[PDB]
RNA sequence: AAACUUUCAGCAACGGAUCUCUUGGCUCUCGCAUCGAUGAAGAACGCAGCGAAAUGCGAUACGUAAUGUGAAUUG
RNA sequence: GAGAAGCUCAGACGAGUAGGCAGGCGUGGAGGUUUGUGACGAAGCCUUGGGCGUGAGCCUGGGUCGAACAGCCUCUAGUG
RNA sequence: UUUCAAUGGCCCGUCUUGAAACACGGACCAAGGAGUCUAGCAUCUAUGCGAGUGUUUGGGUGAUGAAAACCCAUCCGCGAAAUGAAAGUGAAUGCAGGUGGGAACGCCCUUGUGGCGUGCACCAUCGACCGACCCGGAAUGGAAGGGUUUGAGU
RNA sequence: AGCUAAAUAUUGGCGAGAGACCGAUAGCGAACAAGUAGAGUGAUCGAAAGAUGAAAAGAACUUUGAAAAGAGAGUUAAAUAGUACGUGAAAUUGCUGAAAGGGAAGCAUUGGAAAUCAGUCUUACCUGGGUGAGAUCAGUAGUGCGAGACUAUGCAC
């Protein structure tokens, strides 16, 4: 609020904190971010390297839906299943193994970070990393690919 | 005249919390007394951390607590873990061990999973009753420099820190000054 | 000029933007108007349902084809197989989508 | 059952109907609650906090009434929370002795015997006839 | 408390509507209580005053005086009562206006329309 | 209780809502400071006021 | 309330307020780049500073050792029942003549000194 | 002055519910009622509950 | 010693600050869709017992018919 | 007890423009509170009287006057 | 309070190395009179919740009286994964590693600024793991083996 | 080649309800006979200006004056409200009083002189002394078992 602002403290101080020598003039080094290559270079090159110039290919009319593929790691796979399903299968010996459909949890690829418990599980996913598939198979489970 | 040069004149530390939480004031009242009427460094540690800001009191999860108290050469088997801060859950830890934890706050998920595994959750005043000087306690802290700002602090030529950018991708600070093919690299 | 920490500024305010500022002080008023229109319409068409029945269709693209949502109207083949003439469908609140087909 | 007395003081130490605070003289505070014999704003003298507390009010036309708080089982029943004993028509020596007995010899608020006697003394001095000087 | 969306509690609007009221509206604004005997007889609490009505003054320096209403100065929201005057400098007597709310009617100037107004207002003749 | 729920039981009229927990279990800190478990391990009290 | 000393009894008037009617007497810190007063040249007026603060024991006390407590009604005077030797009652300017009599009477009953009696 | 000054303030739903929970809990405390100016010296019980 | 000049106070001037007020403004929201060759918007000139500016009106001229109210208008 | 935001004992120290921070003073309006002030005189104003504060300022006697106005915790700004 | 005497006291504001200046503004008084609000960004603090978080695009109690309060679904934003121009690929040898300092705690001395054992945070450091790049390298795939390197990673 | 409701817009117009807005140098330029008075050939430009009192009760009459007016009177709660009207600041001015003054004045420090202001003391509480009258006080008796406070019936006279 205005009552606690520094402006209230500067009443009676003639220059309002902006100096008597240099003052608070209108734009003395230009407007916006103009001058990054000339008189602002020492700032741009120190705090925003890479700013000027071109890198890489253009892609006309990018549409991000065909590229959609959020990822989940192995250490989160069992968290996608309800608590009742975990209690029924996790750590037990059952004829059936739970199905974890990662796509209905909002993921397009299963990645391999972390570890799995030693119970069989069926992982339904569009994509899977190589190391993720190896660790699923070591736990006795399988990856079945879907669309 | 006197020729005195004064550098460390005013102490730079907090003498009280910035928080207006009345219950935090009650905890400070308890630990002002305990840190004064005992010779325990534990109680002075708790009093000091009760003053600290949110960023200086990072959270810790029950996974980190379980890992820190279960080292091969630990002997931290049946001792109460204490953090002046929030204890979060780590859902990646599928099976939670039996833990005794004293904390300012517990997340609802953290508290439920600690109790369900047979452990116990205490507030810091309950801790003061059980271990008035912090004996046989594991005093723990979360990771101070895990927050986002520490990715950026110290950015400069060849410092390998993260820039402040509105967006990530090519066209966003990956050109002249960031690669050899564009003048120079960093 | 630029000397502080943070992102290089990007603000798109070089046109006469204050001329075309849109405020939302009428947001509760619009909400009340729309609810009153629904109540007025419901009493007028009663006992017909306020909403017509819609088909279930799969959204396009790989991002949403795992889901199901309401579509515009039933296909000519769907109406044929359910024994409903397309001219009769509208008279009893069944929308007809001549564009959608059953692949 | 109980909401803490420390917590109540934290809520009302700077905000209550019975506190008269002024900025003059560098910030003075007066407490006016009926069960505050000392009249000073502090946790130990506030009747709104303490389970056991006393107040000495004036009784018309003579004497004082001793106000005390009943056993904390009535903390949620304000009609049964306050006990008002009229110590009137007694002399000054008789009145102070009864206050000391009811508050101190019972172990109720032994810390508040001196202040209560002083407050009763001042009220009794205010009730005496005026020797108006024509 | 009011609840109608068609009622304004704006002080500005109420004052504008009162002081800007047209002649026929000011007639209802200048109403007086009926006397106790008249209230029971006609089952009516109050009426717009009228010339040739009989009143007694209930408030002010002229409290307790009685007389006919000689004129209803609606432009000033004032009643002129017979023999209620004051002396000018030159000896002439100037009538003193009294607010309609500050008198009580003790005898009505009954006539065809007034009789119709009593029955319409739920009263009796 | 159906409006607010409890700390461990969800409110029926507020989906997924639980009452907050406090950071101090017993707010009677004066009692704790003067309790047996505390007073039996503290050092000797020390002077509240000292002569000049 | 014993041996009340004032370090200064003059009020610290604003520089040049004696020369221009537009410049009020209330103290302002001179901030001019050439100000002789700010630089404390000999023979110029003094400026208020913390060294002039009075003894914490006797600060705010009137000459009689009491501090003038403002009272607007009888119940304000009743606040000074136990504090008879530290506070005097100052009756507010906007209190009516009737209420003022009742206040003077109540103070006399309690032995509270009234600064502005009459 | 402009109309597009920010007039309304958003509070997190959970904090709003926390605030109301605190306010209801305070209504159960006779000292806080008296401190807030309510003349409740004679009421039989706090919370005060009457028949339907 | 006066006169004179200067400062302060009382009183008297000059001036219209201050305070209180407010049939006005500003802003928001809700609702509504109706100009004109059947001559509009705008302009001019006239009209009242005593009326120049405003309101109103048009040689039927601060208005005629019709409807409602029901004793005023008012300097 | 000593507003634990309290109480108590001790030592050293004190220039300041530009500039930085803190704690305060004063103004319009909003919520809360104060059996708050007021036609038996609110607010405002004058003063050759009194008091308080290092200061911003505050309280008060006398005069004038005529309808409203203030303290305390918060909110807020077209606030000196 | 006024006045007198003695002693001291140049005209304020400003730009300036430097103003009493023969530098500029200022005859007088009242009232008005200048760091704001908005879209962002950054640090710091407080509060809520926390691997999540965000009821106010919307819809409902709703008609009573309702621009508030209060409630409610699906999306979506930001976060939970990086790297590469891209096609793509995508994070545990080990107690999620070793070394040094180190908070807190425990144990031994014997009155020392002690020794011993765990070791949070943080910093320095040696590795491992993912992506890019550079290698050899036994139609399509790049598995094991490597690298002085490289990334806003683990 | 063609038509089409709704959900959308709305600083104009009309009608309505509000506001942590402004409060007569503010708020629209205009609270008032304001797009008026006034300026300019013209396009255009464009103000200032609210408040007696509850009610005119707006000062009869006498007197002095050529008159305007004055003085008596009168009305009013008030003329310290007289339309040049609520309050009525400052600059600026007259009168009266006080004081000072050899080519400025003002200020600071310290005292003199003169003027002016406050102490209300020794009140409270305690004891002693003189006389006086009086339902009379310590331990007890009885009415929640042990100990402690209180009131209440009597005795203690
Ligand atoms: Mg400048
Ligand atoms: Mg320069
Ligand atoms: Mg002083
Ligand atoms: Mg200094
Ligand atoms: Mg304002
Ligand atoms: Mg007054
Ligand atoms: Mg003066
Ligand atoms: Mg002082
Ligand atoms: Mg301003
Ligand atoms: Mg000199
Ligand atoms: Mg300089
Ligand atoms: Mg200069
Ligand atoms: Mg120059
Ligand atoms: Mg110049
Ligand atoms: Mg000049
Ligand atoms: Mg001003
Ligand atoms: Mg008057």
């Amino acid at each position: 609020p205005t009552h606690t602002s520094k402006t209230r403290k500067l009443r009676g101080h003639v220059s309002a904190g902006h100096g008597r020598i240099g003052k608070h003039r209108k734009h003395p080094g230009g407007r916006g971010k103009a001058g990054g290559l000339q008189h602002l270079r020492s700032h741009f090159d120190k705090y925003h390297p890479g700013y000027f110039g071109k890198v890489g290919m253009r892609r006309f009319h990018l549409m991000k839906n065909p590229l959609w593929r959020p990822t989940v790691n192995l250490d989160r796979l069992w968290t996608l299943v309800p608590n009742e399903t975990r209690e029924k299968y996790l750590g037990k010996n059952t004829e059936v193994a739970p199905v974890i459909n990662v796509l209905q949890s909002g993921y397009g690829k299963v990645l391999g970070k972390g570890r799995l418990p030693d119970t069989p599980v069926i992982i339904q996913t569009r994509y899977v990393s190589r190391r993720a598939e190896e660790k699923i198979k070591q736990a006795g489970g399988v990856v079945e690919l879907i669309a | 005249g006197i020729d005195i040069e004064r550098h460390h004149v005013r102490k730079s530390q907090r003498s009280k919390p910035a928080s207006e939480n009345v219950y935090l004031k009650l905890l400070v009242k308890l630990y002002r007394f305990l840190a004064r009427r005992t010779d325990s460094r534990f109680n002075k540690a708790i009093l000091k951390r009760l003053f600290q800001s949110k960023t200086n009191r990072p959270p810790i999860s029950i996974s980190k607590i379980a890992a820190l108290t279960s080292r091969k050469s630990a002997s931290l088997e049946g001792k109460t873990t204490v953090i002046v801060g929030t204890v979060t859950d780590d859902e990646r830890l599928l099976t939670v061990p039996k833990l005794s934890v004293a904390a300012l706050r517990f997340t609802k998920s953290a508290r439920a999973r600690i109790l369900k595994a047979g452990g116990e959750v205490l507030t810091l005043d309950q801790l003061a009753l059980r271990a008035p000087t912090g004996s046989n306690t594991v005093l723990l802290r979360g990771k101070k420099h895990a927050r986002e700002a520490y990715r950026h602090f110290g950015f400069g030529p060849h410092k390998h820190k993260a820039p402040y950018v509105r967006s990530e991708g090519r066209k966003f600070e990956r050109a002249r000054g960031r690669r050899k093919s564009r003048a120079f690299k960093v | 000029a630029i000397h502080v920490k943070g992102q290089l500024p990007n603000a798109h305010f070089h046109k006469d933007w204050q001329r075309y500022v849109k405020t939302w002080f009428n947001q509760p008023g619009r909400k009340l108007r729309r609810r009153q229109a629904r109540q007025t319409k419901a009493a007028k068409i009663a006992p017909r349902p306020v909403e017509a029945i819609r088909p279930a269709v799969k959204p396009p693209t790989i991002r949403y084809n795992m889901k199901v949502r309401a579509g515009r109207g039933f296909t000519l083949e769907e109406l044929k197989a359910a024994g409903v003439s397309r001219r009769v469908a509208s008279t009893i609140g069944i929308p007809v989508d001549h564009r959608r087909r059953n692949r | 059952m109980s909401v803490s007395n420390d917590l109540i003081w934290q809520v009302i130490r700077d905000n209550n109907r019975f506190l008269v605070k002024r900025p003059e003289f560098g910030g003075i505070q007066f407490n006016r609650e009926p069960v505050n014999v000392s009249g000073k704003n502090a946790q130990r003298f506030s009747g709104l906090c303490n389970d056991k507390a006393v107040g000495v009010q004036a009784n018309s036309p003579r004497g004082v009434v001793l106000i005390t708080k009943t056993n904390p089982k009535n903390a949620q029943k304000p009609a049964k929370l306050f006990r008002k004993d009229v110590i009137a028509n007694a002399s000054s020596r008789k009145t102070y002795k009864s206050i000391a007995g009811r508050i101190g010899r019972t172990g109720y608020r032994d810390d508040l015997v001196k202040v209560s006697v002083a407050r009763a003394s001042a009220i009794l001095s205010s009730q005496r006839p005026k020797k108006t000087v024509a | 408390m009011k609840f109608s969306r068609d009622v304004t509690s704006s002080r500005r609007k109420q004052r504008k509507a009162h002081f800007g009221a047209p002649s026929s509206v000011r007639r209802v604004l200048m109403s007086a209580p009926l006397s106790k005997e008249l209230r029971e007889q006609y089952k009516i609490r109050s009426l717009p005053v009228r010339r040739d009505d009989q009143i007694t003054v209930i408030r002010g320096s002229n409290k307790g005086r009685e007389g006919k209403i000689t004129s209803v100065y609606r432009k000033k929201f004032l009643l002129l009562i017979e023999r209620v005057t004051r002396e000018k400098a030159n000896g002439a007597s100037a009538p003193v206006g009294i607010d309609a709310s500050k008198v009580v009617i003790t005898k009505l100037h009954l006539d065809k329309d007034r009789k119709d107004l009593i029955v319409r207002k739920g009263g009796k003749v | 209780d159906s409006v607010f729920g409890s700390t461990t039981e969800a409110a029926q009229l507020k989906k997924n809502y639980f009452l907050p927990e406090n950071i101090i279990s017993n707010a009677d800190v004066t009692r704790l400071i003067n309790s047996d478990e505390i007073q039996s391990i503290v050092k000797a009290a020390g002077p509240s006021r000292v002569k000049r | 309330a014993v041996n009340i000393i004032k370090k200064r009894t003059k009020p610290f008037k604003r520089h040049q307020s004696d020369r221009f009617k537009r410049v009020g007497e209330s103290w302002r810190k001179p901030r001019g780049i050439d100000s002789c007063v700010r630089r404390r040249f000999r023979g110029t007026i003094s400026m208020p500073k913390i060294g002039y603060g009075n003894n914490k024991k006797t600060r705010y006390c009137m000459p009689n050792g009491l501090k003038a407590f403002l009272v607007r009604n009888v119940s304000d005077v009743e606040l000074l029942l136990m504090h008879n030797k530290t506070y005097a009652a100052e009756i507010a300017g906007n209190v009516s003549a009737r209420k003022r009599v009742e206040i003077v009477e109540k103070a006399r009953a309690l032995g509270v000194k009234v600064t502005n009696a009459g | 002055t402009k109309t597009w000054r920010k007039w309304h303030v958003k509070v997190n739903q959970n904090e709003k519910r926390y605030a109301i929970s605190s306010a209801v809990a305070a209504s159960g405390v006779p000292s806080l009622l008296l401190a807030r100016g309510h003349r409740i010296e004679e009421i039989p019980e706090v919370p005060l509950v009457v028949d339907d």
